[PDB]
């Protein structure tokens, strides 16, 4: 259970949260790091489409 | 780059390693 | 009073494995291996920080300094030797005097042997030149 | 279980005691036979432990003698706003803060010491003039609101009257209304009131006090009207708070905004500012407000922690007991024990934070001046620090000396059974052998460099000095703390805090001696408050000096309390208690040997510490920081002004402090034969009384060896054939005379070695930055 | 005419000294 | 070791005896005093010159003196 | 007997307990109890025969001091031990304590005069012989 939730699964949730938050704006030419990602949107609308559901505009 | 003082940092952070790894070995031996 | 640093194990058998400890040694060859690794490190702060560390003959000074320096040490070590009469082997009075003179000829010759490194290390990369 | 328990009426209030002094000690009450019981009244007389077993009647002495004493603090503050109401130019102050000297104490004209009242002081209302104050009251008063002397009047009243009050407590609470023992043992309820109600809401007071007084004083001194015409309850106006703050006091309503949570309107008075407003040199009033209603936040729920009447809450002594662990043994456990039944215990504590406060208080004030235009006053910026300095280094070596009186007087062993405290006894061999290597280690390779520069500077080889100039020793680690604070106003660490001390801001710099005036805060004065303060060389040197000397006033005072009891040479010292001159000279001789004396040693040692804190301040902040900007070149002017170092002869550049003091005789040269000349020309004029006490101190001083280098036996032997000649001639008194005791002898030897040495340095300090 | 004999500060300062600690060590601590 | 001699003034009142931190002394009869007894100094060779005997001593000047002497392990009071 | 209930400190024995002397205390203790150690710490007294190492004869004596005035145990005792292994009693040396006058001892260190009776300096020049004989 732990095996498969956290090493696996919360392990691939944080890779893809470096993707998004990091690896995506430096391919977009957007410096992210830790200067500045508690202040810097990775999607303009961010993390109101994801509670409500509306998940297409991501 | 990675100045003199990064090197020196970086072989102080390798020495608590270091004293680290003498601790896990002695008490696997 | 036993604590963490008066017990660990490869703490121990460092210690014991110096020559100074280590088993079989005669009291020259402890002596020996002692003075050339303290001779050898000594140079560097008489080479380096000395008074001619500016010039071309600081690596000499700081040879003849530290040759001063063990000698001055050896008088101490060989003295103490002549009044010690306590303990037998290695604290024996002819015991702890081969310790002082194989201290004295490894720490001349560890500082000799640093200088020559010192004053010879571009020829380690002499062949590509 | 919180209650009050409280004897009624326990002691009759009389004076049939008066007739007998020494009556609460059993030795003393026999009366006087020799000179010896004079002395022994006085320092017995506040020991309430040998006066009585009963530890609920010493707990009732302390209680009330603390009534006591906060009476005499409020009748020493009463007597300060009377002066400065009274006998002060403070009404001339108030309109030209930076032109006129603040004085507060003025001379009667009898044997021409009326030469002490000033011009420069001299302005209407106060016309004699008087001695120039350094105490920063004026800027204080006018922080926090105070404009006329009327004002300061009516405080003097009210000083008075809660002076009447604690000292009429202190009756009632020990001969009419005495707490009982267990009382005074509720130590989660005094820390739950303390943190919530004297701290907490003792802040939280001070912030309305900010909030509706000192913001609108000063938003009316900020708009030009004179402080006679400033209107002090216009704070209380919500019309008038309208026109000052139109955010926080508008139509969108100052209560309003409070109860519906929109305190964001409260951004007008409440800020997050942080750095100091050029105008003043100080910080921001509406910083200091938020601060307090942080802190007063912060204090009230700390408050709520601890277990009272309610359930909730922790309860102490479960907590210690709980932190516990295999390298440490049973831990935290009987410290609950040796902290609710020990006053020694707490006092040792309370001092240990008293002094290190103190200390930080001199620290932080200077570099974040509070008070407006106090930044430019130079005497009372050194006055100060110095002040602060002294005071916290008296308290530390208390709390050594109150830490060895437990040991000797409350530490039980059953108590402590493989606790922390038994297990550091059990290894005090190794403490003390580590901190003996460690303050050698610091004193070769500290004083030893000063050493080494001396002799090389006097053998034509400046090259080989330690210096900026030559082989350098850079404080690599502080310069890098002050490149995290400089960056993080803003920056990503802290992005909303506007701004922060000013000292930090040596990026961007290798000395003082390259300052710019964009770099500095000078006021309207021309003179700079406060600057980036550069750390080089000598900055290193003298910092491992300070931790020498620290780390052997920590060596002697922690080897009088961790050998209190018992040592290798004497081993049942605790039988012989805290303060006995010896154990005779068997043993090789064991002079000195009790805790007592580790505490009288341990003060001279502090003396080292402060003198070279202070005189470290003094020299770097007149050579690397304070001084003049001229308004061409934006040229800053030290107050010393930067010697030229030869080495070549190429000369360089170097502030007076880098050059110099990387030696001893750049101190005696430079420092102190160069600075004493205010105070040794002093005669003649209104500093004289500096001159005199200068010399007067240095007296002292070399008086209070005539105690310290000899022995009692001598004097005893003197005063026999004194005592012939006054037997002779039927003079002799009935109390016999005796010489001093060999502990009473150390004590009036280092009390006048302080005396002298601290008033010579107060009267050097002084006459130095009231002159120029 | 600067007269001076540095072989001579050399030993009466630093050599005969040190010799001298040497011998007054031998006679202090034998037997 | 230290010398510790009784001087006939002694009274018997045992009061160096009980000071001593080193059980130097002890009382012997007498027939010199009232009480029939007097401090005596056996284990001298014990004493550490710490003078607390003559501390304790009561009489003008004193019946007990301590003379320090010779300098042993045990008189300077080393652990060590 | 068995050494009391102590976790070890830095206060006790040196090189001298090997080579030149060491002392041993004795005592009963009938209550299992908590006592300071000379050498520095707390140990507990078994419930029986207790022997204690110690560095000095006065660490011994403050000991034995610590037993009769805090716990009444009153029959210590107090042995010299020899780096051969010998242990010879020093105290009590005959039973009876030393403040209590016992027939039996002999008088040492008499002097039979008053202390301002000793002769000068001078009449005991260039000799061994001190003036308190
Ligand atoms: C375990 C992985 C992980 C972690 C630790 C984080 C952490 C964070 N995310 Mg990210 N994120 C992640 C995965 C992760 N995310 C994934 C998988 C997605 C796609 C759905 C996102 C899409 C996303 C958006 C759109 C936003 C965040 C934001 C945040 C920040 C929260 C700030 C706040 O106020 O709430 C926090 C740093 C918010 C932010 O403001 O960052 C500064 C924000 O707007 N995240
Ligand atoms: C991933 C690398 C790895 C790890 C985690 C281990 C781990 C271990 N080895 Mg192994 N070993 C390794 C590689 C490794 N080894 C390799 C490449 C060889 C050569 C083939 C060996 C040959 C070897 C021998 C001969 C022994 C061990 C032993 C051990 C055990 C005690 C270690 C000790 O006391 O060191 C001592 C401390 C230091 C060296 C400090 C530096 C420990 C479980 C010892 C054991 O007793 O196992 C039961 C033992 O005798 N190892
Ligand atoms: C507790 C600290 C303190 C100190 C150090 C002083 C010191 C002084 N006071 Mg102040 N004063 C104080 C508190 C203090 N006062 C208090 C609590 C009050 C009541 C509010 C006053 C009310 C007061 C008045 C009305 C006057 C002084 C005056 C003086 C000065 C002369 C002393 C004198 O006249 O004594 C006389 C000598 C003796 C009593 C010898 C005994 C002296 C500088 C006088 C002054 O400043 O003259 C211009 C003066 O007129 N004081
Ligand atoms: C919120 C209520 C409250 C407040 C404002 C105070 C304030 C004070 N108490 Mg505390 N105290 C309180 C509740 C409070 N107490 C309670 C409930 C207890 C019993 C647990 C105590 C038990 C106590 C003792 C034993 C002492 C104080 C003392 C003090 C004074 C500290 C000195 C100072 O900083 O000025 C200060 C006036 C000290 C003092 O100076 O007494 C005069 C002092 O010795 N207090
Ligand atoms: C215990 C401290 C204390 C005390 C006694 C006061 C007292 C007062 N406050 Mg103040 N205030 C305080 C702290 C305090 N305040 C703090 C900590 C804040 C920051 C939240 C404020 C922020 C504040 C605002 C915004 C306003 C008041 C106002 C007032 C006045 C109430 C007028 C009324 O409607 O009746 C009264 C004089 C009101 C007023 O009328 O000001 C003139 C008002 O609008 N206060
Ligand atoms: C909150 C602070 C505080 C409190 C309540 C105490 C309380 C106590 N101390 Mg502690 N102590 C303190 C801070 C404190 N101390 C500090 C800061 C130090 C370092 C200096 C000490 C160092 C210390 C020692 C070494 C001893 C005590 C002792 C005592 C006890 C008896 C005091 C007494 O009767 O002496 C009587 C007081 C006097 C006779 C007056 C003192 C006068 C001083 C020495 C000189 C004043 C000169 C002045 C500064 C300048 C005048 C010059 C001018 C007139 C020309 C009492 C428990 C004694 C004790 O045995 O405890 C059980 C003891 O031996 N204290
Ligand atoms: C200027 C006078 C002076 C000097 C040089 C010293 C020096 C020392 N004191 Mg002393 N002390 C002094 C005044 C002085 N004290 C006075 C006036 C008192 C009376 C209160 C005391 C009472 C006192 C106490 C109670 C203690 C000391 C201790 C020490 C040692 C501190 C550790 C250290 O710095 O090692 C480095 C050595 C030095 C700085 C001395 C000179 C060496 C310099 C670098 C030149 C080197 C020359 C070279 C070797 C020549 C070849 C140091 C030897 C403490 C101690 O012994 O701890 C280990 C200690 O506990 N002192
Ligand atoms: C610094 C070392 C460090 O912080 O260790 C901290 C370590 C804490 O040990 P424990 O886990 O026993 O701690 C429980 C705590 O509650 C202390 O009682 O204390 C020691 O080992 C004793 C101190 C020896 C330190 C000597 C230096
Ligand atoms: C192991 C080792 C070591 C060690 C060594 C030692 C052990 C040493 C010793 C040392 C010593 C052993 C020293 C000695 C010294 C001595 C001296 C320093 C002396 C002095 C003297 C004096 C000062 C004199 C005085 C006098 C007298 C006595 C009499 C007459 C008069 C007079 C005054 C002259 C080393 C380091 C090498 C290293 C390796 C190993
Ligand atoms: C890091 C580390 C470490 C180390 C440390 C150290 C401190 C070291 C040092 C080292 C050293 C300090 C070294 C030295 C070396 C030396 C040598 C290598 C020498 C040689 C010499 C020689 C070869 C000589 C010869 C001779 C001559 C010339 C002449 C006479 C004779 C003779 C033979 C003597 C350890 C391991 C602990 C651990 C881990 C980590
Ligand atoms: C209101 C008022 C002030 C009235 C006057 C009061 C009346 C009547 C007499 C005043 C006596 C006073 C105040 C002091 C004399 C103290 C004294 C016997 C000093 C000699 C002495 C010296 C010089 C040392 O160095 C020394 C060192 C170590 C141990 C002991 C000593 C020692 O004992
Ligand atoms: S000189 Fe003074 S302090 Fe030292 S042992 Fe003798 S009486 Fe005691
Ligand atoms: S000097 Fe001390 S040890 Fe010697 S007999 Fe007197 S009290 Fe005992």
């Amino acid at each position: 259970n732990h095996h498969l939730s956290a090493l696996f699964g919360v392990s691939s949730l944080a890779f893809a949260g470096h993707m998004i938050h990091v690896a995506i704006p430096a391919a977009r030419g957007q410096r992210v790091d830790w200067s500045n990602f508690l202040n810097t949107l990775p999607h303009p609308a961010g993390l109101a489409p994801f509670f409500t559901g509306n998940w297409g505009v991501y | 780059v990675v100045s003199g003082a990064q090197v020196a940092i970086a072989f102080v952070v390798a020495l608590i390693a270091g004293i680290a790894a003498l601790l896990l070995s002695t008490a696997l031996g | 009073l036993l604590t963490p640093v008066n017990n660990s194990t490869a703490i121990r058998w460092f210690i014991d494995n110096l020559p100074i400890n280590r088993v079989g040694m005669d009291e020259f060859t402890r002596g020996l291996e002692i003075g050339m690794a303290h001779g050898y490190w000594l140079i560097g702060p008489f080479a380096l920080l000395g008074p001619l560390r500016n010039t071309e003959l600081g690596l000499v000074a700081g040879l003849v300094s530290t040759i001063g320096l063990l000698l001055i040490s050896t008088i101490g070590l060989s003295g103490y030797a002549s009044l010690v009469e306590d303990v037998p082997t290695e604290f024996d009075r002819k015991g702890w005097s081969r310790l002082a003179g194989g201290f004295l000829v490894g720490g001349v010759g560890g500082a000799i042997f640093a200088f020559a490194i010192l004053q010879f290390f571009p020829l380690v990369s002499a062949i590509a030149r | 279980p919180v209650r009050v328990l409280v004897d009624n009426d326990p002691v009759p209030t009389s004076t049939e005691k008066w007739g007998k002094p020494g009556w609460f000690e059993r030795n003393l009450a026999r009366g006087p036979k020799t000179t010896t019981w004079i002395w022994d009244l006085h320092a017995l007389a506040h020991d309430f432990e040998t006066h009585t077993s009963d530890k609920e009647e010493i707990s009732r002495k302390i209680f009330s003698a603390h009534f006591g004493h906060l009476a005499v603090v409020c009748v020493w503050l009463s007597g300060m706003f009377w002066h400065g109401a009274y006998f002060s130019n403070f009404t001339a102050w108030m309109e030209n803060p930076l032109g006129l000297k603040p004085s507060a104490q003025t001379v009667w004209p009898v044997f021409g010491q009326e030469i002490l009242n000033d011009p420069s002081t001299v302005a209407k209302g106060f016309e004699q003039g008087g001695i120039v104050i350094t105490s920063g009251l004026f800027h204080l008063w006018r922080a926090v609101g105070f404009t006329t002397t009327g004002q300061l009047a009516a405080m003097s009243i009210a000083m008075l009257i809660i002076a009447a009050l604690f000292l009429f407590a202190g009756w009632f609470h020990y001969h009419k209304r005495a707490p009982k023992l267990e009382w005074f043992q509720n130590v989660e309820s005094m820390l739950n009131h303390h943190l919530a109600g004297l701290f907490g809401l003792g802040s939280l007071f001070w912030t309305g006090h900010l909030i509706h007084v000192a913001l609108p004083v000063k938003a009316q001194l900020d708009a030009g009207i004179a402080p006679a015409q400033v209107n002090p309850f216009a704070g209380l106006d919500y019309g008038l708070m309208g026109q000052y703050f139109p955010k926080g006091f508008g139509p969108n309503g100052g209560l309003g905004a409070f109860f519906t949570l929109n305190w964001g309107q409260f951004t007008d008075f409440l800020t997050f500012k942080g750095g100091l407003e050029p105008a003043t040199g100080a910080l921001y009033l509406t910083d200091i407000a938020h601060h307090h209603l942080a802190i007063a936040t912060l204090f009230i729920i700390a408050g709520h922690m601890y277990r009272t009447n309610w359930g909730i809450g922790h309860s102490i002594k479960e907590m210690l007991e709980a932190h516990k662990g295999p390298l440490t043994g049973e831990g935290h456990r009987g410290l609950y024990e040796v902290l609710t039944t020990s006053w020694h215990a707490q006092l040792a504590i309370n001092l240990a934070m008293a002094g290190s406060i103190t200390i930080i208080v001199a620290h932080h004030m200077y570099a974040m001046n509070p008070y407006p235009y106090m930044g430019t006053d130079y005497a009372t910026q050194i006055s100060l620090f110095t002040h602060h300095m002294w005071i916290g280094g008296f308290l530390i070596v208390g709390a050594g000396a109150h830490a060895a009186i437990f040991m000797v007087r409350d530490y039980d062993p059953v108590t402590n059974q493989n606790n922390l405290l038994d297990r550091v006894l059990r290894h005090r061999d190794a403490i003390i052998s580590h901190l003996n290597w460690v303050t050698l280690f610091l004193g070769f390779h500290s004083f030893g460099l000063y050493v080494h520069n001396d002799t090389m500077q006097a053998l034509g080889r400046p090259r080989d000095m330690f210096a900026d100039f030559a082989i350098p020793l850079q404080p690599v680690f502080a310069q890098w703390i002050q490149n995290i604070h400089a960056a993080a106003p803003g920056g990503a660490t802290a992005p909303w805090v506007g701004g922060t001390s000013p000292t930090w801001y040596t990026g961007a710099l290798s000395s003082a001696a390259t300052l710019q005036a964009n770099q500095v805060l000078a006021l309207a004065n021309d003179k700079i408050s406060i600057s980036p303060i550069h750390l080089g060389t000598a900055d290193f040197m003298v910092h491992h000096i300070f931790a020498l000397c620290i780390h052997v006033t920590v060596l002697i005072l922690l080897k009088g309390v961790l050998f209190a009891r018992s040592s290798r040479l004497i081993p049942d010292k605790a039988n012989l208690g805290f303060r006995f001159p010896c154990d005779g000279p068997g043993r090789g001789g064991t002079c000195q040997s009790s805790a007592w004396d580790h505490v009288f040693l341990g003060l001279f040692w502090m003396y080292n510490t402060i003198s070279v804190v202070i005189f470290h301040f003094s020299w770097k902040m007149q050579s690397d920081v304070w001084g003049t900007v001229d308004r061409s070149t934006g040229a800053v002017n030290h107050i010393i002004g930067n010697t030229d170092v030869l080495l070549g002869g190429q000369t360089v550049a170097l502030s007076q402090y880098a050059a110099s003091s990387i030696n001893i005789n750049g101190w005696l040269r430079d420092f102190l034969w160069a600075q004493s000349s205010a105070v040794i020309n002093s005669y003649g004029g209104p500093l004289s009384a500096y001159g005199l006490m200068f010399l007067g101190a240095h007296f002292i001083w070399a008086f209070s060896l005539m105690f310290l280098f000899s022995g009692r036996g001598y004097w005893q032997e003197l005063i026999e054939s004194i005592v012939w000649a006054h037997n002779k001639l039927k003079v002799a008194p009935a109390i016999q005379p005796r010489a001093l005791s060999i502990t009473q002898g150390r004590a009036v030897g280092v009390a006048h070695y302080l005396l002298g040495g601290i008033a010579t340095t107060w009267a050097f300090f002084l006459a130095r930055f009231l002159a120029l | 005419s600067y007269n001076v004999f540095p072989a001579l500060v050399i030993i009466t300062t630093l050599v005969v000294p040190f010799m001298a600690a040497a011998a007054l060590l031998f006679i202090i601590e034998r037997d | 070791s230290h010398s510790v001699k009784i001087y006939d003034t002694c009274i018997g009142c045992t009061q160096c005896v009980r000071a001593c931190p080193l059980d130097v002394l002890e009382m012997v009869p007498w027939d010199g005093n009232k009480a029939g007894t007097i401090a005596s100094s056996p284990r001298t060779e014990d004493c550490v010159g710490c003078k607390r005997c003559e501390t304790a001593c009561p009489t003008d000047f004193l019946s007990i003196r301590v003379y320090l002497g010779a300098e042993t392990t045990r008189s300077m009071g080393l652990a060590y | 007997g068995s050494t009391p209930l102590f976790g070890g400190s830095t206060g006790g024995l040196l090189r001298k307990a090997q080579i030149e002397e060491k002392y041993l205390i004795v005592w009963n203790s009938k209550e299992e109890q908590v006592f300071e150690m000379p050498t520095g710490g707390a140990a507990t007294m078994v419930a029986g025969t207790n022997v204690l190492y110690l560095a000095r004869k006065e660490q011994c004596h403050a000991l034995h001091r610590q037993l009769v005035s805090t716990f009444k145990i009153r029959d210590s005792k107090i042995y010299r031990v020899y780096p051969n292994g010998e242990q010879v009693l020093i105290f009590p040396m005959d039973g009876v304590p030393s403040e209590k006058s016992n027939p039996g001892r002999e008088v040492v260190g008499y002097v039979p005069r008053k202390i301002g009776d000793n002769p000068n300096p001078v009449d005991v020049k260039f000799t061994g012989k001190e003036t308190f004989d």
